[PDB]
């Protein structure tokens, strides 16, 4: 496989801003055989530049494509709100045909401290005998941060599930949702539960902590 | 005074005359017999154009050549033949012809890959092939250099030289087959001068092909050098024809036969064999013939 | 009419005059095909040619016809000029007989 | 227009024979040659193969070779996806696309133009159940969705009418092998409790539509 490995791994920048995307290949490729992509979320892939340097059949004057030895690049001039995406590039040269890593364009906007909210498992799903206790990280920025479920000091890895939302419309921002699947019976052993939460945005890696039962 | 023999004059028709002779020949084979001796050049399920550029799907000394109307055998390759007509009336007189490897495949290109130029479009025996007398120059491994090989006429003969140029459809089959963007072609001789850049347009499927080449030709006197500057979309010449001009020579499009007979005259309609200064026959004459003319008799 | 053979010197004459009006006709011919180098299309000129050929063959027996009945009349003409037999083909000798045959029927 | 129907989503347990379709539309669909992209859940697009549909020929990727058959059907102007047996690592979204390439039948690719709507394939031994969905007390307050399968849940608030502050995170499939997502909105504490916030989550493959009410 001809390793196609992209530069950089996310690109913030502001609508309006110039962006340039590197594509760099494990051995030299035909030009004529390296594409871009553009792939929103929810959404299938779309054709940008083919050929290396060829635009796309309705494709805008702002997306360019050039190459010079090894290097592969995805030029835009002006970066409409709709340019926020993750772009690929494409070999067609030596099979298989591979995909580089890709670079997603993130809108840039002030560093965006996380709003922290832990969640008691509800008395309904105490019935079935696995409760599950949730660390909401609501509207941050940058989308790089860490949660650690602290069980009475004691740091729990592996029950433990993390997802993301992607970067809002609205704001710009980034929002977790980290879930502690537990069995009921480990769950009244202990009494105090609480997530570490790590982020840019924090002076101080603040950590929010509930009781059981009572208030 | 026996002879029932009519004449006509300006004021009354149908005159009878003693001593009368004809001018007038209405009579004619169906065979086109070959001119003096010498045989003609006939090209069955061809034309000249696709004889002349080296077509696969299709001699030296010829008296004339014939052409089926029906052939319509050619361009393989879609495109224009410029001045094609103009090049049937230099083919029209021709004697001798020496057929040589202008600028032979092995060396006269070495930056260049010349085993790629094959199409479907124009095919040989289910193969991808392409036209005898010249080579399709694509770029050699992502590197086309401008190329400028040049050939002085050392033949004595005028070199009928013919080379063509691709016009890719699309923008990334100029920048995958010549790599060079603006690519340019130029073609110098004393007679001859012309620059050439590729019209990049996606055209109707002719031949099942998008692109087009169009096709040019000139003839080099003696003594004198053509040169051909290239930065891409030139097809070079490989064959060239050194050829001795005859007079009495023409093209002949007939569907009519032609037999191992010999004759003076030779038109489509038939050959003459007449001591007659006229003839109704046909306006299309080859060697000495009685001119033409449209009377009933004279 | 019955006549295959005749004076000599007047056919000889009238033959190679013939002769050579008929390779002067065709050369008129053939030299204002070449002169009707006025260049559907070549059809214009094709229609133009054909009648002009045509003239010139219509004209030149008018002037044939003309010429062999002008060459009888002074054949005639030589014969009453003159007015055993090879002398008028070639009066005083006759004169005196004539005179007499000339009283006697008067 | 110039467009590429996918087949539609597919959920089947390992093991099984799958064969996904897609439909070339509005152009001479024998002239373009026909690729296959993969792209597993959380990874990167992955190239299968491609077909001319006039030739019938197969160019498969040294990672899906033998495993899965790239079919072609130039007749009716679709191609195919077939499955031999289908393992759990199959569980991905598939693409097809119409594939770009010099006019002179030479071999060279540009890349792919078309693309086709995206299959979504599930391989899992789980089988349809239903949400047992239970709400978080509240400042903010959440709604989680708990141990289902497949994947599609439509989740709204008040029955389509609180949308500000609507936050909605994707699932994640547990260890249990059943998906499980939770459902926020950034409320003020000035009407608490005194102002009726209804969730309403509805799994449309069983059928099991549970609208719970989030009490403080
Ligand atoms: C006439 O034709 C014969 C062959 O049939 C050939 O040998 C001969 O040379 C020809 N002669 C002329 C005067 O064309
Ligand atoms: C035609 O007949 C006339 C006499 O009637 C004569 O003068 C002329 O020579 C004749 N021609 C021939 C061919 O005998």
């Amino acid at each position: 496989e001809i390793v196609l490995t992209q530069s950089p791994g996310t690109l913030s920048l502001s609508p309006g801003e110039g962006a340039t995307l590197s594509c760099r290949a494990s051995q030299s490729v035909d030009s004529s055989s390296l594409a871009w992509y553009q792939q929103k979320p929810g959404q299938a892939p779309r054709l940008l530049i083919f050929a290396g340097s060829s635009r796309a059949t309705g494709i805008p004057d702002r997306f360019s494509g050039k190459t010079s030895g090894t290097d592969f690049t995805l030029t835009i001039s002006r970066l409409e709100p709709e340019d926020f995406a993750v772009y690929y590039c494409q070999q067609c040269g030596n099979s298989p045909w591979t995909f580089g890593q890709g670079t997603k364009v993130e809108i840039k906007r002030t560093v965006a401290a996380p709003s922290v909210f832990i969640f008691p498992p509800s008395d309904e799903q105490l019935k079935s005998g696995t409760a599950s206790v949730v660390c909401l990280l609501n509207n941050f920025y940058p989308r790089e941060a860490k949660v650690q479920w602290k069980v009475d000091n004691a740091l729990q890895s592996g029950n433990s599930q993390e997802s993301v939302t992607e970067q809002d419309s609205k704001d710009s921002t980034y929002s977790l949702s980290s879930t502690l699947t537990l069995s009921k019976a480990d769950y009244e052993k202990h009494k105090v539960y609480a997530c570490e939460v790590t982020h840019q945005g924090l002076s101080s890696p603040v950590t929010k902590s509930f009781n059981r039962g009572e208030c | 005074n026996n002879s029932t023999d009519t004449v006509d004059t300006v004021l009354e028709k149908n005159v009878t005359v003693t001593h009368s002779v004809n001018l007038l020949e209405d009579k004619h084979n169906g065979k086109l017999c070959k001119l003096r001796g010498v045989a003609p050049l006939h090209l069955g399920k061809c034309n000249i154009a696709g004889w002349i550029l080296g077509n696969p799907e299709c001699a030296s000394s010829w008296s004339y050549i014939v052409e089926t109307p029906s052939s319509d055998n050619g361009t393989c390759y879609p495109g224009d033949f410029i001045d094609y007509e103009e090049l049937r009336e230099q083919l029209s007189s021709v004697s001798s012809f020496e057929r040589f490897e202008i600028f032979p495949k092995t060396s006269s290109w070495p930056n260049h890959d010349s085993d790629k130029g094959v199409t479907a479009a124009c095919p040989h025996a289910g193969a991808k092939s392409f036209y005898k007398n010249l080579i399709w120059l694509v770029k050699k491994g992502n590197s086309y250099p401008k190329l400028s090989k040049s050939y002085i006429n050392d033949k004595g003969k005028e070199v009928l030289v013919l080379w063509g140029i691709h016009h890719p459809s699309t923008s990334a089959d100029q920048q995958s087959l010549y790599q060079n963007a603006d690519a340019y072609v130029f073609v110098g001789s004393s007679r001859y001068s012309k620059t050439f850049k590729p019209e990049i347009a996606i055209r109707p499927k002719v031949r099942d092909r998008e692109g087009r080449m169009n096709y040019y030709w000139t003839l080099v006197e003696p003594g004198d050098k053509i040169t051909f500057e290239a930065t891409g979309n030139l097809v070079v010449p490989r064959y060239a024809f050194a050829m001795e001009r005859n007079a009495g020579s023409g093209i002949i499009i007939s569907d009519t036969p032609v037999h191992d007979c010999n004759t003076t005259c030779q038109t489509p309609k038939g050959a003459i064999n007449t001591s007659l200064p006229f003839q109704n026959i046909h306006p299309i004459t080859i060697g000495k013939c009685p001119k033409y003319v449209k009377s009933t008799k004279l | 009419t019955g006549m295959v053979d005749a004076d000599l010197k007047s056919t000889q004459n009238a033959i190679d005059e013939i002769t050579n009006k008929v390779n002067s006709v065709i050369e008129k011919m053939n030299t204002q095909f070449t002169a009707v180098g006025k260049e559907k299309v070549d059809d214009g000129f094709l229609d133009i040619w054909t009648y002009n050929a045509e003239l010139l063959v219509l004209l030149e027996n008018e002037r044939t016809l003309d010429y062999h009945d002008s060459n009888v009349k002074n054949l005639y003409e030589k014969v009453r000029s003159q007015l055993c037999m090879e002398s008028v083909k070639n009066y005083p000798k006759y004169s005196e007989e004539a005179k007499l045959n000339r009283e006697e029927i008067d | 227009e110039v467009q590429l129907v996918q087949s539609g989503a597919e959920v089947k347990k390992p093991g099984e024979s799958l064969t996904i379709s897609c439909k070339g539309s509005g152009y001479s669909f024998s002239s373009y040659w026909i690729g296959w992209v993969r792209r597993m859940p959380g990874k990167g697009l992955e190239w299968m193969g491609i077909i001319n549909p006039r030739d019938s020929d197969t160019r498969y990727s040294p990672s899906f070779q033998g495993q899965v058959t790239i079919s072609a059907d130039k007749s009716i102007s679709t191609a195919y996806l077939q499955w031999s047996s289908l393992k759990a690592s199959d569980t991905a979204m598939y693409y097809c696309a119409r594939v770009v390439a010099d006019r002179e039948g030479f071999g060279y690719y540009y890349g792919m133009d078309v693309w086709g709507q995206g299959t979504t394939v599930t391989v899992s031994s789980a089988s349809t159940k239903g949400p047992s969905v239970f709400p978080l007390a509240p400042a903010a307050l959440g709604c989680l969705v708990k141990d289902y399968f497949p994947e599609p849940v439509t989740v709204s608030w008040n029955s389509g009418a609180l949308t500000s502050g609507v936050h909605t995170f994707p699932a994640v499939l547990q260890s249990s092998g059943l998906y499980s997502l939770s459902s926020v909105v950034t409320v003020p504490s000035s009407s608490l409790g005194t102002q009726t916030y209804i969730c309403n989550v509805n799994h449309k493959p069983s059928n099991t539509k549970v609208d719970k009410r989030v009490e403080p």
